[PDB]
């Protein structure tokens, strides 16, 4: 029974590192079009007002 | 908040659980524990060794000791029952 | 752990193996049983589930 659970994470760990680094840019890469979405917001205040 | 980290922190914590207690005491149970029969100590040589190998190894352990026993006092009519009380 | 499978499948004395053997592997079988006469538990349980008593009828 033993032999399975070690065998359960035998291949687990070392794949979970590039599952760990990858998965802290996907979170935490949002910031480019945050700034985009300074601009587009700003966009549509610039088409409102000539539309007002 | 951020990735959280509980896919390796076994190094640790191999050491609590239950299966933890039998893993470090049948592998302790199994080295040293003679392989195919080995060392059995067949040959007995004490004293009455040839004894020891026909009925004293236990392989037949009948009446046959008692038998013997009872025919030792047989032989030995006229050294006990006669010529003496 | 894959030693240990490949330790009992060919080092199983099920008819041959000896108790002071089983003294020599853990010294703790030959501990409990000298504290077990001087504390007073002098009966043993634990048998009869295994081995019956074998009484005579």
């Amino acid at each position: 029974d033993r032999i399975d659970s070690v065998s359960q994470l035998q291949n687990v760990a070392e794949t979970t590192k590039v599952l760990f680094d990858v998965s802290k840019e996907t979170v935490e890469l949002e910031s480019e079009a945050f700034e985009l979405k300074q601009k587009v917001e700003l966009a549509h205040e610039a088409k409102a007002v000539l539309d007002s | 908040v951020s990735t959280l980290i509980p896919p390796k922190v076994v190094s640790s914590k191999n050491i609590g659980s239950a299966p933890n207690a039998k893993r470090i005491a049948n592998v302790v149970h199994f080295y040293k524990s003679l392989p195919q029969g080995p060392a059995p100590a067949i040959k007995a040589n004490t004293r009455l060794a040839r004894y020891k190998a026909k009925y004293f190894d236990g392989d037949n352990a009948s009446g046959k000791p008692l038998w013997h026993f009872a025919l030792g006092i047989i032989a030995f009519g006229y050294s006990m029952e006669y010529y003496f009380h | 752990l894959q030693s240990t499978l490949d330790n009992i499948q060919s080092a199983r004395p099920f008819d041959e193996l000896t108790v002071d053997d089983l003294t020599k592997i853990k010294p703790e079988i030959d501990a409990k049983v000298e504290e077990m006469v001087k504390k007073g538990k002098w009966d043993v349980p634990g048998y009869k589930d295994r081995f019956g008593n074998l009484n005579v009828m």
